[PDB]
């Protein structure tokens, strides 16, 4: 049934799973015409696949030709997106196949279900949880291989860089959705935070900076601040 | 004008014969129904006064041979069953008619409600949906579980009505899915109607023997086959126009006929709506609207 925070440590057992995020497939910018009308334009999307154990995240970036010529395009987001989803499954062997995916939005249970009526024996799971995964174009090496893109294109990223060699993934798990929820409640502060100081790199090949562990814990408790910081400036507490 | 003779009622029970219905007294001198119209399928039902559950009955055609009733202590319920001997049968029944000890099919001339409940009803379709080979009648009660309840647990007494499911390999073609799931016409047409049922008529029986089964005899899986008939129709953009037409004069005599006290558990609020007001033929059912509207206005 449904994920939540009774059963959060399933997250990071061995049976392999799958968040799958459709919020960032289709993105549009709304603007006026010429005569006055309002009118969209597409940008490119993605889809946001993430193993929550290993940290694989799977970023098939969704472009905006695939949008052309075609009608109720939020309505085909959904179902462009389980057609993703079912793709990549049957393009894993199957000893990595996962045996649940977990969608973060629960419209798109029935699209992936229809999509993966080939696999009876993979779960498709909603969540109450609340999970920003929508700030992953928030994160600028994502955003920046989105936004090139000129043709559909899947790109495989590690979305913990290399901190599973330190923490477990329930604290790495943790720790994105913490950097997540701050990026998508102040963009700008978060960004702030995370290279204030100029002596800390992100390496060519990681998303995040190279934050010793005692560094860690000094940008998570001023993230930690931000969200609450943000809290009473939005319900002036 | 055929006729289904009782031995005896022995005991107390409220007895239907189609949409007609009268309690009979424990040992009262009730020996069976006459002037039953000849042309249609027809359902003889029960429910005992001691203990009303367990509403059951029998489906049966005159044309196809003597029928009567008689209770059988041991099992405890009215049985129906065949008389082979023509002139038994007939002597019997000229003896209970003579006495006037029968009861009057009590149909009025200007009515055409059973008629148009059963058009597409007929004994051979029922007797493939219930299987017990040996008889020409058809039993079901308010417990019988379908084939489809089942996979989701006796065989031999469940109701084989065609399994609709509308998220399966059968409903959706690889490379079609959101186009065969939003618009069902692939579905219906090809896989249902050319497929399994061959015809629209035969389709349209299934769909009233469900109605019937579930207002009769309470069955839930009768009622659950019967909405699953009605919103295929409705959830496909692409129907023949007859079809529609048919449809909403079939529902309009459910409808019309359905108990006002028992909407609450025989009607599913979301097919319902789904079909009048969101579906492809939203537009397409004026008579069913329109009663539905006058007569369950709260559904909606
Ligand atoms: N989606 C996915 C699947 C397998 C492995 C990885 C992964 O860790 N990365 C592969 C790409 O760059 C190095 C890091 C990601």
């Amino acid at each position: 049934g449904a994920m939540n925070s009774s059963n959060y440590a399933e997250l990071f057992n061995n049976d392999i799973k799958l968040f799958v995020d459709d919020t960032n497939v289709y993105r549009v910018t709304v603007h006026k015409t010429f005569e006055g009308n309002v009118a969209t334009k597409a940008i490119n999307g993605c889809i946001f696949t993430l193993n929550p154990k290993t940290g694989h995240l799977f970023l098939k970036i969704i472009h905006t030709s695939v949008w052309a010529g075609q009608k109720r395009l939020s309505q085909l987001a959904k179902w462009k997106t389980a057609e993703e989803v079912s793709a990549l499954v049957r393009s894993l062997p199957k000893e990595e196949q996962p045996k649940q995916i977990i969608v973060t939005r629960k419209a798109m249970l029935d699209p992936l279900e229809v999509h993966m009526l080939d696999f009876p024996n993979i779960a498709i799971r909603p969540t109450e949880l609340r999970l920003p995964f929508s700030a992953a174009m928030s994160i600028d090496k994502l955003s920046d291989v989105v936004m090139k893109a000129t043709e559909p294109q899947m790109v495989l990223f590690n979305i913990y860089d290399d901190w599973l060699d330190r923490i477990s993934s329930y604290t790495a798990f943790s720790r994105l959705t913490l950097l997540l929820r701050a990026l998508k409640t102040n963009e700008e502060s978060a960004k702030m935070i995370l290279l204030s100081d100029p002596t800390i790199t992100i390496k060519s090949y990681h998303l995040w900076p190279s934050f010793t562990d005692e560094q860690w814990i000094t940008i998570e408790s001023q993230m930690r601040d931000l969200i609450l910081t943000e809290y009473g400036r939005k319900y002036n507490v | 004008m055929n006729t289904v003779p009782f031995t005896s009622a022995p005991i107390e029970v409220t007895i239907g014969i189609d949409q007609y219905s009268f309690n009979v007294k424990e040992n009262q001198p009730f020996h069976g129904i006459k002037d039953i119209p000849i042309g249609h399928v027809h359902v003889i039902h029960f429910q005992h006064a001691d203990n009303s559950s367990m509403r059951y009955g029998y489906w049966f055609d005159c044309r196809m041979g003597n029928f009567y009733i008689q209770y059988d202590p041991k099992d405890g319920l009215y049985k129906m069953m065949e008389e082979r001997d023509g002139a038994k049968f007939e002597n019997i029944v000229h003896n209970f008619k003579e006495r006037q000890m029968m009861v009057s099919y009590p149909k009025i001339d200007e009515d055409d409600t059973w008629y148009n409940l059963t058009e597409f009803v007929q004994m051979d379709k029922i007797r493939k949906i219930v299987r017990k080979d040996e008889n020409q009648f058809s039993y079901v009660d308010s417990s019988m579980t379908t084939v489809q309840e089942n996979e989701l647990s006796d065989p031999a007494h469940s109701l084989n009505y065609t399994v609709i499911n509308f998220k399966s390999r059968e409903a959706i073609r690889p490379g079609h899915e959101m186009e065969d799931f939003l618009d069902k016409s692939y579905y219906l047409n090809t896989v249902m109607l050319q497929g399994i049922f061959k015809n629209s008529s035969n389709y349209f029986g299934e769909l009233q023997f469900a109605f019937l089964n579930a207002m009769f005899f309470g069955n839930y899986g009768s009622s659950l086959q019967w909405h699953a008939m009605i919103e295929l129709i409705c959830s496909s953009a692409t129907v023949p126009k007859h079809m529609l037409d048919k449809l909403d004069e079939i529902l309009y005599y459910q409808i019309k006929t359905l108990p006002e006290q028992y909407s609450d558990i025989l009607l599913n609020e979301r097919v319902w709506n789904i079909c009048l007001y969101s579906s492809f033929q939203k537009n397409s059912l004026h008579n069913t609207e329109k009663i539905m509207e006058n007569k369950y206005p709260e559904l909606l």
